């Protein structure tokens, strides 16, 4: 495993150096080839290295965000094109990229939690040094204090756990099972912020829309996941409480996927409607979850990979549109088939991945959150059935509105699709579809 | 000891009075190291330049003067009913004697001619009162045992140290109520042991040792200074302010390290009410900290243009770049460390 | 006088805790009367000075005493010590905080604030965990506290022995 | 004021100069050298000022040699846009941004009206300061007193003068006032002021001597704007320094003789000021313990970077001094790129300095 | 696209001698920017005496 | 109860010198004043508790030391205040 | 096991203070025997 982290640790120095930003990506691409190729792991922890550790389920999260954080550099060839201080911005991403290695490779409750935060501050920078509009400061400092005000009691649930326990490691504490109330609330309500939940979304949207294009990547793509992988590791030893108070987050999430939905509609801004397409997916990730069946768990895993790729993907096309017709609002983005008719596949294939249309990964997550939900209580059926239905009403709308009508009439004349651009669209989507043949692997974890 | 030989000599007596009071066996002999470092401050801190200054002067004389005061009618007090420099068991008397220390160290319920005495002082005159004038009073009150008087001045620290704090836009006010802050954790540590206080109090100077620097090198004192500052690269400005993250104890920076040990500790010994309190009142002290690093985490800025240059100190700029190093990478060295184990 | 709210159970001894809950009525409403007749308000007159007192102590005093009847009242009303009790103790609290500030949201909101609070208070109460427990490690050195010492005078003989004594 | 023929021969230091460029003077310098040991009768500061083209320079450097006092050439944009190794950072305008633009005399006296004046006004003041507090370090260090053609007190006149002809605005005055505040009252104020009262019509004739290209095509210099001037030397400044520094007024001693002029500096007395400790003439430079001179001599010596970090004051509600964060962005880039700015003077390599490997030292008082 | 920088207006908010100023508050103006108070030299009244002649 | 009888009364006076040194006069030179009425109370009790000691009062010239030092420092604040703000009236200086 | 321990040897030794490890105040009566062998010696002298 230190094969990753130093390998990265030593691509730091590319920051400083003039005229490497291509060759950074490359050596961020061939070191996913690389860790691509040491796939032998278990449920259980190998390749231990000092306190660094990879399993099925910390493998496939930590290769999403190889993926997902070279895909940054793509995308966000602006930065370079203006040198608009594209050095200390590499430098962010090659850090930002070992706080979330760290995370997912930590084998210790504690570690997890000192590099779960950590990530955040380069993700704080990017916000404000890269984001356009004025408002990355009011949505700044969201993103900072609904994760800091939650996390910093998470902070005391670790520690109490090991004055019980007498240790971190995760195998460890499998073997005890807590009966204390605010425990429980204070090793998930730390989670369920992140996640996050319906009632506590208010910080997602203003994030999402406010950042930059890269920061959107990521902030829909690993930070939504960090919440749920921590979920995953600390319900193991809370599944007597989660049965006393599983019902109010599994009703939360499930009606507030629906609620969100039709909130979905209503928006006419491209980055607002896909970040609240995030939090309807994730209420079925955390609805399933803690669910806590087999099903359950193996398929939230499975859909947090995909809807990461997905939702992280439709990122891309917000921002291609948004660089050239320059506003985000849905009005002036219209019947753009007839100005970039090739670039109107890519956003059907990532729209229709995010509506569970097959073949895509997305399916088979999909369909096991909702075997587990339904397994649960046949009363699940109502909004299921509304939230899947409504899941594809504002897709349609997302896609069809941006697409199919008359041209924008006041729009100035702008270049065409680059193949940087088809390139990166690809790279999403091409493998959200080819995993589907080796779910045996991000799959199984348990 | 910027000026003249005189200086010199009162910062040692300083240290001096300082050391006699932690070392003494006895109360009486703790109060006179108190009457030495009263009068090693005050011309330090007296200036006739300043308007400012001398009222400076004057509030933290009669604040002192009625501390030790006090201070010293209740030791009298305590070993006229017990014959001995301890209580038995802590009682009113033991009570009156925290309190006076409290105050003389500015804690929240006393506090408020601490910040309102920081319009008027240099920034280097401002670290040795935030710093090193909290180390004999705080250091006396491992002594005392009393809980409730102590946890209520805690409670109220972090809190008035901080919504206070939010509305201020002079730096030299704005890190007063920092302090106070700050104060409320080593209070909280105090009531569990000392050693972490010994370690959270290095550490807290530390941080400060440097903000000071950054305001004292380059005559800062409000927030608009902050904007208007010209630097050569923005990327090294972005790195100096990266130090109030660290100050506001986040755990990728060195700053983090004193706050994680004093909540190892606290929850290990079952206070876990009070940690809420403080760690999320902590969050308002982190608030405004922020607001000073707007003029550096956005990096492009409308500043004023009838400068070219920075014109800075070498000797404290290169011992200051030495201690932000730290403050910033620092967090690996806690290997190193072996005073918590 | 001085009664102790759970000196009996829930249901019990309605004297008893209305004494114990406006002890800390008064007391809070006097500590931060001083710091407002003396800081903030500054009244003028050996009267209005009292009303300041009697303004911020003497609705906080309606506040405890509501929680405790209307605590009380539910203990028995619905058969049971639960946390709903003090959750609906809670409310009643809020609402005369909306009587006291005119405002028919803050007392409302006040009203969950104050909710949440009590139930917290019984769930420590029925679980047997406290707030400020007294604490069991207290630390008064390093590891070699008793070795750490740098003084120069030359300590005079000694006269106590260790070993056992000698007859 | 003891010329060489009453000396009958050069100055003889007292004791030998501090090395004042190479050698920092700290506090705990201050222990073992002393400052007043060095002080003669010709430890003075003398500000040699007048109106236009009067030829001041002239008249201080001969002046400067007969006292044998160092004599301070008068501040120019060129001390800001030649660094060090020489280029000319000029030459880079085509680059910047039109507000960035290179700002001169030459500009002011063909484009006055443009925003930039402003700022080029405060530059000036900036300039003199620092020139003047290095004087002021030569003084303390050496002994030896200093000749200026103009302190920076003498500089609000211009930006008075340029305000009354509407160059400026209010807001730009406004700004300017609350620099000098800021920053004036840290000085020590001249021993001597000589002034050169040539008439409005003279200068206006002797400017056309000169012949300088842009001065005689411009149309800056005319009658209400050289008045001006003259309306403000006299009635504000010379008024107010002449409190505290002896003050003569001459027509024209760059016209005249200045032998003439040293035999009537030598008449003046400096020590009939010095019984009354309160009185205000000469007031500045009366330290009565051998502390406040070595404390005087620390300020300017060892914390002149203090003194010139004063200048920062935001001001932001003025638009003419505000520079916008792009071209702040692209300024920047282009500014300290040039051949010689990437590093501080002294350690760029490309520009031909040598052994960087094995160097560690930088300059005292020096920028950076 | 156009981008956004921290502007005058923005800063405007920090301008003042404290963040959310009220009537109190508002009437003061933020202290000299060096710090320093310089003393305002006042009047000069001495006493006299009508020495003599008794 | 002993304390009633024997160390109520200093205690009882020393109470009342802090209530002059927090009463509002204009004067600073009334704190002063009502600085070392403190000091000569507490040197009453502090001699009440040496002399429960039989040979201890040497300590008495020690607690006198510290008291002018306290006073002539005070007293030298006075004197800056004067050559700064021109009084020294408690309503002249700036309330914060 | 041994730091379920080890925190559990740190308890009694707070609750008891019985070693001179970490929970021990030293408490040193050197200087009052210093003391009074200072008087024995003033003891010896006095007289003319
Ligand atoms: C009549 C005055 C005659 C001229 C000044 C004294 C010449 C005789 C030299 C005696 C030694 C120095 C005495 C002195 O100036 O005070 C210490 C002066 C400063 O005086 P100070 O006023 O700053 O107070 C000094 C305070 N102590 C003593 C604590 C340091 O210089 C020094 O302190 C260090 C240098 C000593 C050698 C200077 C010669
Ligand atoms: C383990 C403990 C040691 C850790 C490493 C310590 C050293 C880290 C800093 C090393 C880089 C120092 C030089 C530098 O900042 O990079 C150059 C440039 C900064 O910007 P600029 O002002 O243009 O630099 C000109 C000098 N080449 O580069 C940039 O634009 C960004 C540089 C990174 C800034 C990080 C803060
Ligand atoms: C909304 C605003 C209100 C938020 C909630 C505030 C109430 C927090 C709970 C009250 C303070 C701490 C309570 C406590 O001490 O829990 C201890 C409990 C019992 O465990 P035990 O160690 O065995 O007790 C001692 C031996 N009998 O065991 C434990 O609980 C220990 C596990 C850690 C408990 C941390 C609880 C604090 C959580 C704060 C959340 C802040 C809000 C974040 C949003
Ligand atoms: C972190 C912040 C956590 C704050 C709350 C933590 C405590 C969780 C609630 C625990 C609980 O027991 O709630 C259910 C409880 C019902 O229990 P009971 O009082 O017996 O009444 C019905 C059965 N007879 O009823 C209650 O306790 C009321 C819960 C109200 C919560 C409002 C928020
Ligand atoms: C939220 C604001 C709550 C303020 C604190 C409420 C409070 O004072 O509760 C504790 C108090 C005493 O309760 P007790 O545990 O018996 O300790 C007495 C020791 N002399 O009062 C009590 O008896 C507890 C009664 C429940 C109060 C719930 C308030 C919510
Ligand atoms: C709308 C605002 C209206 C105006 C404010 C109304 C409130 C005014 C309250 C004034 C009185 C405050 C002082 C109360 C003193 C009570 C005793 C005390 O000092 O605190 C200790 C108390 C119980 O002590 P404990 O450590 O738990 O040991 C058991 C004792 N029998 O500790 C406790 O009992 C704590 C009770 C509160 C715990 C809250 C935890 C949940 C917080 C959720 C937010
Ligand atoms: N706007 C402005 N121009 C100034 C200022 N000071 C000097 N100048 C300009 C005015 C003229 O265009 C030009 C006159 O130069 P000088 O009077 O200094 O003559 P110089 O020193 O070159 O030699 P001389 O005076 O003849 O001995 O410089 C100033 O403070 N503000």
């Amino acid at each position: 495993m230190l094969k990753i982290i130093f390998f990265l640790l030593f691509l730091i120095p590319f920051c400083f150096i003039n005229n490497m930003y291509w060759m950074v990506q490359i050596m961020m691409f061939f070191i996913s080839f690389i860790f691509l190729l040491m796939n032998n792991f278990m449920n259980y922890w190998s390749e231990i290295s000092y306190f660094l550790g990879c399993d099925m389920l910390s493998y496939g999260l930590i290769l999403l965000s190889l993926w997902i954080c070279s895909l940054m550099l793509l995308a966000s060839e602006m930065i370079n094109k203006h040198n608009n201080y594209k050095n200390l911005f590499l430098l962010n991403i090659i850090i930002l990229l070992l706080l979330l290695i760290l995370t997912f490779s930590s084998m210790s409750l504690f570690m997890f939690y000192l590099f779960f935060e950590s990530s955040l501050i380069p993700t704080l920078f990017l916000i404000l040094g890269w984001g356009y509009q004025p408002e990355r400061l009011q949505a700044g400092l969201y993103l900072l204090f609904y994760t800091l005000l939650v996390s910093l009691p998470m902070l005391i649930g670790i520690f109490y756990l090991m004055n019980k326990i007498g240790s971190m490691n995760f195998y460890l504490m499998n073997n005890f099972m807590f009966n204390y109330d605010l425990l429980y609330f204070c090793l998930l309500c730390a989670f369920l912020v992140k996640m996050p939940m319906f009632l506590v979304h208010l910080w997602l949207p203003k994030a999402h829309v406010e950042a930059p294009v890269s920061g959107s990547m990521i902030l829909a793509g690993i930070m939504l996941k960090l919440g749920g992988y921590g979920m995953l590791r600390v319900i193991s030893f809370l599944q007597l409480m989660n049965l006393k108070y599983s019902f109010v987050w599994i009703s939360i999430s499930l009606v507030g996927g629906v609620l969100v939905s039709l909130v979905c509609l209503r928006q006419t801004d491209l980055k607002a409607l896909i970040a609240y397409s995030s939090v309807a997916h994730m209420g079925i990730v955390l609805s399933g979850l803690l669910t806590m069946t087999y099903w359950g768990l193996c398929g939230s895993y499975t859909l947090m990979i995909a809807h990461g790729l997905c939702s992280s993907g439709l990122f891309c096309l917000a921002n291609v549109s948004y660089e050239r017709l320059g506003s985000r609002s849905m009005l002036i983005n219209k019947g753009l088939l007839n100005f970039m008719p090739s670039m109107t596949l890519w956003w059907f294939l990532l729209s229709s991945a995010n509506m569970a249309a097959p073949p895509t990964l997305n399916l088979l997550g999909e369909i096991y959150l909702l075997n587990s939900i339904v397994s649960w209580s046949w009363i699940s059926m109502i909004l299921l059935s509304f939230l899947s239905f409504f899941s594809a009403a504002y897709t349609l709308y997302l896609y069809s509105f941006s697409q199919h009508g008359k041209l924008f009439s006041g729009v100035y004349s702008f270049s065409s699709g680059k193949i940087r651009e088809y390139l990166l669209m690809l790279l999403h989507w091409l493998p959200l579809n080819l995993l589907i043949l080796k779910s045996e692997s991000f799959m199984l974890w348990l | 000891m910027f000026n003249n030989s005189s200086k010199i000599l009162f910062i040692t007596i300083m240290i001096i009075g300082t050391l006699i009071t932690v070392t003494s066996n006895s109360w009486l002999g703790a109060w006179m190291g108190l009457e030495i470092n009263l009068l090693s401050f005050i011309p330090l801190l007296s200036d006739n330049n300043n308007l400012m200054s001398t009222e400076a002067s004057l509030k933290y004389f009669l604040t002192q003067v009625l501390a030790s005061t006090v201070l010293l009618f209740s030791s009298i007090l305590l070993m006229l009913k017990n014959n001995m420099n301890n209580e038995i068991n802590e009682s009113f008397t033991s009570m009156i004697i925290m309190s006076a220390l409290l105050l003389k160290s500015g804690a929240a319920p006393f506090h408020f001619w601490f910040p309102n005495m920081m319009e008027g002082l240099t920034w280097m005159n401002a670290l040795m009162l935030m710093t090193w004038q909290k180390i004999a009073p705080l250091m006396l009150i491992s002594y005392l045992n009393i809980k409730y008087l102590l946890l209520i001045s805690v409670i109220l620290s972090v809190i008035i140290g901080a919504i206070g704090g939010l509305n201020q836009t002079s730096l030299r006010k704005l890190m007063a109520f920092s302090s106070i802050n700050h104060l409320g954790w080593m209070l909280s540590s105090l009531m569990i042991s000392e050693s972490i206080w010994l370690i959270y109090f290095f550490f807290y100077s530390f941080l400060s040792f440097v903000l000071t620097f950054m305001f004292n090198i380059f005559k800062l004192f409000h927030l608009n200074q902050l904007f208007s500052w010209f630097v050569n690269s923005k990327i090294l400005k972005f790195t100096l302010f990266m130090n109030f993250l660290s100050l506001g104890g986040l755990p990728p920076f060195l700053g983090f390290l004193p706050k994680w040990l004093v909540i190892q500790q606290l929850t290990l010994c079952n206070q876990y009410f009070m940690l809420t309190l403080m760690m999320m009142s902590t969050l308002i002290t982190l608030f405004f900290y922020l607001r000073i690093c707007y003029s550096a985490f956005m990096m492009n800025y409308f500043e004023n243009n009838w400068i070219m240059k920075m014109n800075m100190n070498s000797i404290n700029y290169n011992m200051y770049m030495i201690m932000t190093f730290f403050s910033i990478f620092g967090l690996f060295l806690i290997s190193l460390f072996y005073f918590m184990f | 006088l001085r009664s102790k709210y759970y000196d009996h159970p829930d249901g019990e001894d309605a004297f008893g805790k209305i004494v114990a809950t406006n002890k800390y009525a008064v007391s809070a409403g006097v500590a931060w009367s001083m710091f407002d007749v003396l800081t903030l308000s500054k009244p003028q007159g050996y009267l209005p000075t009292l009303g300041r007192f009697a303004y911020n102590t003497g609705p906080l005093m309606g506040m405890a005493t509501a929680f405790t009847l209307t605590t009380l009242v539910a203990t028995n009303a619905r058969g049971k010590d639960d946390k709903i009790n003090y959750l609906i103790g809670g409310f009643a609290a809020g609402g005369v905080f909306g009587a006291w500030k005119h405002n028919h949201v803050a007392g409302l909101c006040a009203g969950l604030f104050l909710g949440i609070a009590g139930v917290i208070k019984k769930m420590s109460i029925e679980q047997g965990w406290e707030f400020f427990p007294n604490t069991p490690i207290k630390q008064y050195g390093g590891l070699n506290i008793a070795g750490n010492d740098w003084t120069i005078m030359a300590d005079p003989p000694k006269n106590w022995t260790t070993e056992k004594p000698k007859e | 004021i003891s010329g060489k023929t009453m000396r009958g021969g050069p100055r003889v230091p007292k004791a030998a100069p501090y090395p004042y460029k190479t050698k920092k003077y700290s506090v705990f310098n201050a222990i073992f050298d002393k400052t007043s040991k060095r002080f003669d009768e010709n430890s003075k500061v003398i500000c040699v000022e007048g109106p236009i083209a009067a030829g001041k320079s002239k008249f201080a450097k001969e002046l400067a040699e007969e006292l044998d006092m160092e004599y301070y050439p008068a501040v120019d944009l060129d001390l800001i846009y030649i660094n060090s190794y020489g280029y000319d950072m000029r030459k880079l305008d085509p680059q910047l941004p039109p507000s960035c633009r290179s700002y001169d005399v030459r500009n002011f006296c063909l484009d006055p009206s443009h925003d930039l004046a402003a700022q080029f006004q405060i530059r000036m003041y900036m300039l003199r300061y620092s020139q003047y507090i290095d004087a002021l370090q030569h003084v303390l260090s050496t002994g030896q007193g200093v000749v200026l053609e103009r302190s920076p007190y003498s500089d609000f006149v211009f930006m008075e003068a340029m305000f009354r002809q509407g160059y400026l605005s209010r807001g730009a005055r406004s700004v300017y006032n609350e620099l000098r505040q800021n920053t004036i009252g840290e000085l020590l104020k001249p021993h001597l002021v000589i002034y050169l009262d040539l008439p409005v019509d003279a200068v206006k004739k002797q400017i056309k001597a000169r012949n300088v290209d842009y001065e005689v095509q411009s149309k800056v210099f005319s009658d209400a704007y050289l008045s001006d001037l003259e309306q403000l030397y006299k009635q504000q400044y010379l008024k107010d320094i002449s409190t505290h520094a002896e003050l003569l007024i001459y027509d024209w001693t760059a016209g005249g003789e200045t032998e003439v002029v040293v035999e009537d500096i030598e008449r003046i007395d400096f020590n009939q000021f010095e019984a009354d400790i309160h009185n205000k003439k000469m007031l500045d430079w009366r330290f009565p313990l051998e502390a406040e001179w070595c404390e005087a001599r620390i300020k300017y010596c060892h914390e002149k970077p203090d003194l010139m970090n004063y200048f920062n004051v935001p001001r932001f509600d003025v638009p003419e001094l505000v520079r916008s964060a792009d071209d702040g962005k692209v300024w920047r880039d282009v500014w300290f790129n040039a051949p010689g700015m990437k590093y501080r003077p002294g350690y760029n390599a490309d520009m031909g300095d040598e052994g960087l490997l094995t160097k560690t030292k930088i300059g005292i008082n020096q920028g950076i | 696209a156009a981008k956004w920088y921290p502007d005058p207006e923005f800063m405007k908010q920090f301008s003042g001698p404290v963040m959310y100023p009220d009537e109190v508050t508002s009437l003061w103006t933020v202290p000299p920017w060096n710090s320093k108070v310089t003393p305002v030299e006042k009047s000069v009244r001495n006493l006299t005496l009508n020495f003599g002649p008794q | 109860m002993i304390m009633i009888l024997y160390w109520s009364l200093p205690m009882i006076l020393f109470i009342l010198g802090l209530f002059c040194f927090v009463s509002n006069r204009k004067h600073l030179l009334s704190m002063l004043l009502s600085l070392e009425f403190i000091v000569l109370m507490l040197f009453f009790m502090l001699f009440i508790y040496l002399n429960m000691l039989n040979y201890e009062s040497y300590f008495s010239m020690m607690f006198l030391t510290f008291s002018v030092c306290e006073g002539a420092l005070g007293l030298s604040i006075l004197v800056s205040m004067i050559r700064t703000h021109g009084n020294d009236y408690f309503q002249s200086f700036s309330i914060m | 096991q041994i730091r379920l321990l080890e925190d559990e040897v740190r308890r009694k030794m707070s609750e008891r203070n019985d070693y001179q490890a970490y929970y021990y105040r030293p408490s040193v009566a050197k200087y009052h025997r210093i003391s009074k062998e200072a008087a024995d010696e003033l003891e010896a002298l006095r007289g003319d």
